[PDB]
RNA sequence: AGCCAGGAUGUUGGCUUAGAAGCAGCCAUCAUUUAAAGAAAGCGUAAUAGCUCACUGGUCGAGUCGGCCUGCGCGGAAGA
């Protein structure tokens, strides 16, 4: 059972998102259902390792944000053009 | 110390035996008819492997062994030559029984703890030479 | 001695060694395998 | 050797080669050879590399070529001055941007695909890297 | 090499054999070709004796289960165990003439009675008759 | 990692060949006894023999192996 630690993003747009990745973090988004989308930021190495196991893309994951647990599934993923890296992830509330 | 596979009641020839152990210091005629003398009891036309054992004074002893698996399998399949392409071209059939017989002879010569094991080895040969077990 | 830009182990008895700032292949088995980067 | 069978026009502006690649995932095979650098691949290069990887697997499995050299390149020969009309078309290139999967492959063990793609990459004028299929 | 699941299974089996047997003879067997081993195997199967080379670490685990814990110290150096599961002795016998004859390896300590048996004095087991001698 | 020892049986596998025995080439690559030992990784022979590797028991006693993201360097580097 995957557990991902996230903080809500304080900024948005291109500048903020590139600064995240220069800092070994990367943006992501949680949408679905009744609640509003929740823009977040993730630790790159931690999620990189996780998603190298097929289970990630097919299991109910739990994102922890301010000590709250959100149950999600991976929905889309943007990868770097040619490095073993993640640019962004969509999670849909499960 | 040399190892050959010689025809039962036959020995002496130059390209076959002569030169081979002849160039080690071995008395040809002696071994020829001693070999034949003891291999008289073998069935006709069974190629039998002999281990020749020579000592510094050119004198020698030897042990006779059971014929090769390939040989017995050739004879059991009623054929003359193994497949040129084993398991791509099949060239015949030995029953499980024939396997077992050959296995008991070669059992006198195997290292199998059981009939089944020996038989499996003989099967291994039979496979190796494109003979099917039928 | 083979002298070239790309030096490698050519067999299991080849060793890469650096001597005096220069990369080399030394072999204990085949003299032809001996190289110097250059 | 790849070439468009026919085209609307014979000749093409030089143009530029900015941007990241489209078609960055392994979409047909199991493994892929991906461009890490920017540049032009000629039809002869693409061919040389296709041969190499295909020797390497002993024509087993299956191979896909994701790029196609559809850009005509012209040249002026020796001892001709500038102007007097655009040069003659001599060969064809594909424009390559970082991230393009160049070749794909499957039906072979990964170890053999890496070797084959290693041999092929030595024929190409742009750095490349080895990639794999991914769920999503 | 040998995964942990392997070695656990190797122990279990050697231990189960140890429960059924009645006389264990331990020897060095280093420096003997496989043909003379293969020969000793036909002599073990013939005489109903179970033969194994096993890691000294791994044997210590089998032993402890009972009643061979005296043999621990016999597991320094290359080790060959001999389990006479049907009848007692005959292995102790067999190993020594085989030991003497081949002037390679040595023989360490045997064990019967839950008592370690000292290299020299093993001559006890190596002279115990047949079962099948009391008649 | 180093060092000791083993690396066996059918069997010289089948075909081919003057010979082809793990080791020119072609096909097969099973099975046995195994702690382990490929119908053989390389040298070797006219063919054997002979050396060695894979693999395994022993000794030693706490680390060891090599892919990933990255910083700075090294070779590649010859001219009047
Ligand atoms: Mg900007
Ligand atoms: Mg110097
Ligand atoms: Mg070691
Ligand atoms: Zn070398």
């Amino acid at each position: 059972m995957f557990t991902i630690n996230a903080e809500v993003r304080k900024e948005q747009g291109k500048g903020a998102s590139r600064r995240l990745r220069a800092a070994n973090k990367f943006p992501a988004i949680i949408y679905g259902g009744k609640e509003a989308p929740l823009a977040i930021e993730l630790d790159h190495d931690k999620v990189m390792n996780m998603q190298a196991k097929a289970e990630f893309y097919s299991e109910v994951l739990t994102i922890v944000v301010d000590g709250k647990e959100i149950k999600v599934k991976a929905q889309d993923v943007q990868r770097h053009p040619y490095k073993p890296k993640l640019q962004h992830i969509d999670f849909v509330r499960a | 110390y040399v190892k050959l596979q010689v025809a039962a009641g036959m020995a002496n020839p130059s390209p076959p035996v002569g030169p081979a152990l002849g160039q080690q210091g071995v008395n040809i005629m002696e071994f020829c008819k001693a070999f034949n003398a003891k291999t008289d009891s073998i069935e006709k036309g069974l190629p039998i492997p002999v281990v020749i054992t020579v000592y510094a004074d050119r004198s020698f002893t030897f042990v006779t062994k059971t014929p090769p698996a390939a040989v017995l399998l050739k004879k059991a399949a009623g054929i003359k030559s193994g497949s040129g392409k084993p398991n791509k071209d099949k060239v015949g059939k030995i029953s499980r029984a024939q396997l077992q017989e050959i296995a008991q002879t070669k059992a006198a010569d195997m290292t199998g703890a059981d009939i089944e094991a020996m038989t499996r080895s003989i099967e291994g040969t039979a496979r190796s030479m494109g003979l099917v077990v039928e | 001695m083979k002298v070239r830009a790309s030096v490698k182990k050519l067999c299991r008895n080849c060793k890469i060694v650096k001597r005096d700032g220069v990369i080399r292949v030394i072999c204990s088995a085949e003299p032809k395998h001996k190289q110097r980067q250059g | 050797m790849l070439q468009p069978k026919r085209t609307k026009f014979r000749k093409m502006h030089k143009g530029r080669n900015r941007g990241l690649a489209q078609g960055t995932d392994v979409s047909f095979g199991s493994f892929g050879l991906k461009a890490v650098g920017r540049g032009r691949l000629t039809a002869r290069q693409i061919e040389a590399a296709r041969r190499a990887m295909t020797r390497a697997v002993k024509r087993q499995g299956k191979i896909w070529i994701r790029v196609f050299p559809d850009k005509p390149i012209t040249e002026k020969p020796l001892a001709v001055r500038m102007g007097k009309g655009k040069g003659n078309v001599e060969y064809w290139v594909a424009l390559i941007q970082p991230g393009k999967v160049l070749y794909e492959m499957d039906g072979v063990p990964e170890e053999l695909a890496r070797e084959a793609f290693k041999l092929a990459a030595a024929k190409l004028p742009i750095k490349t890297t080895f990639v794999t299929k991914t769920v999503m | 090499a040998l995964n942990l699941q392997d070695k656990q299974a190797i122990v279990a089996e050697v231990s189960e054999v140890a429960k059924g047997a009645l006389s264990a003879v331990v020897a060095d067997s280093r420096g003997v070709t496989v043909d003379k081993m293969t020969e000793l195997r036909k002599a073990g199967r013939e005489a109903g004796v179970y033969m194994r080379v096993v890691r000294n670490t791994l044997l210590r685990r089998a032993v402890e289960g009972t009643p061979f814990e005296c043999l621990k110290d016999a597991f320094v150096g290359p080790t060959l165990i001999a389990y006479v599961t049907e009848h007692p002795g005959a292995a102790a016998r067999l190993f020594k003439e085989f030991a003497k004859a081949n002037a390679k390896f040595e023989v360490k300590a045997a064990a019967f009675e839950g008592e370690l048996i000292p290299a020299s004095q093993i001559d006890r087991l190596a002279t115990l008759p047949t079962y099948e001698e009391a008649i």
